């Protein structure tokens, strides 16, 4: 239940993604878990909210992450790749321009099991999750939910 | 299929992080399935 970044594993074991625990709620990308229940030690985490179009899902409560990229500053991907210690990768986001507004995007290409890794602003707040994007080289949207 | 979670770290900014990656500006569309695609 501790705040932090977590690996999402499946059973040998394989890492299928990453997520964020904050305020007693686990946040990851829908495509990582497809909404399946998660085990945490002897406990079970059930899905609470999910949306395929946003590609997001929360467990144990509503989505809590609400910070947003300021459009000017560098950010850090807190990447948790399979088999590797959590590590911070700093970058200046580009932009996804859409009919419904602009979304920050990071031109960083890490293994698929890194999906769900948080992207952070300078104050350490999670401004979105890594792992839904396009190819041009892969570019990930900074995907943030609604609180 | 047993899907489970393991803590991997605190959520913190790191002063000595490596810096990399460019900052492309892309026109994209988001469809009902959550899939981004390029638009021209």
């Amino acid at each position: 239940t501790t705040d932090g970044v977590y690996r999402v594993m499946t059973r040998g074991s394989t890492q299928v993604g990453v997520g964020v625990m904050q305020e007693g709620v686990f946040h990851t990308m829908w495509h990582v878990t497809k909404g399946a229940a998660l085990r945490s030690g002897e406990g079970r985490l059930d899905p609470y909210w999910g949306d395929v179009k946003q590609d997001l899902v929360s467990y144990c409560g509503p989505w809590k992450l609400d910070a947003a990229w300021d459009g000017l500053s560098e950010v850090q991907l807190l990447a948790v790749p399979p088999g590797e210690r959590a590590k911070n990768i700093q970058t200046l986001p580009g932009i996804f321009k859409t009919k419904d507004g602009d979304i920050g995007a990071v031109a960083l290409d890490y293994p698929a099991g890194t999906s769900g890794s948080p992207i952070l602003d300078k104050s350490g707040r999670v401004i979105g999750l890594y792992g839904n994007g396009v190819v041009i080289s892969y570019v990930s949207a900074i995907t943030q939910g609604k609180r | 299929v047993d899907m489970y979670i393991e803590r991997a770290g605190d959520i913190t900014w790191e002063k000595d992080a490596e810096v990399t990656g460019n900052s492309p500006r892309l026109d994209v569309a988001l469809d009902e399935s959550g899939d981004f695609s390029l638009v021209e």
